[PDB]
């Protein structure tokens, strides 16, 4: 019915409705890098 | 008599989906080329 990964976090699952394997793959994300000159001369930023 | 087991009695410890992975586990196992006893069913 379930089944692991190396982490032990569950990798995949059999519907219990529909007798088919379903992949779970966490959502894309990221970090996010600010370039910023100092509050000293300009309040613009840009965001990486 | 007795002859070699080789590598029998592996059997998996639950009911969890695992793959392509080396797995340590501890339970009740065939010990790996141990005797086991050798029977007959004729006459
Ligand atoms: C309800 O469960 C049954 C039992 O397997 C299954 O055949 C059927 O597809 C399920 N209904 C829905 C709408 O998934
Ligand atoms: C801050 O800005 C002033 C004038 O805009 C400048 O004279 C000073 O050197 C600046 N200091 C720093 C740490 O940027
Ligand atoms: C199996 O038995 C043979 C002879 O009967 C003996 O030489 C051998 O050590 C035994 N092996 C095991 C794993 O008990």
């Amino acid at each position: 019915q379930f089944g692991r990964d190396i982490a032990d976090t569950t990798d995949a699952v059999r519907d219990p409705q529909t007798l088919e394997i379903l992949d779970i793959t966490p959502c894309s994300f990221g970090g996010v890098s600010v370039i910023t000159p100092g509050t000293n001369t300009s309040n613009q930023v840009a965001v990486l | 008599a007795y002859t070699n087991s080789f590598t029998r009695g592996v059997y998996y410890p639950d009911k969890v989906f695992r793959s392509s992975v080396l797995h340590s586990t501890q339970d009740l196992f065939l010990p790996f080329f141990s005797n086991v006893t050798w029977f007959h069913a004729i006459h």
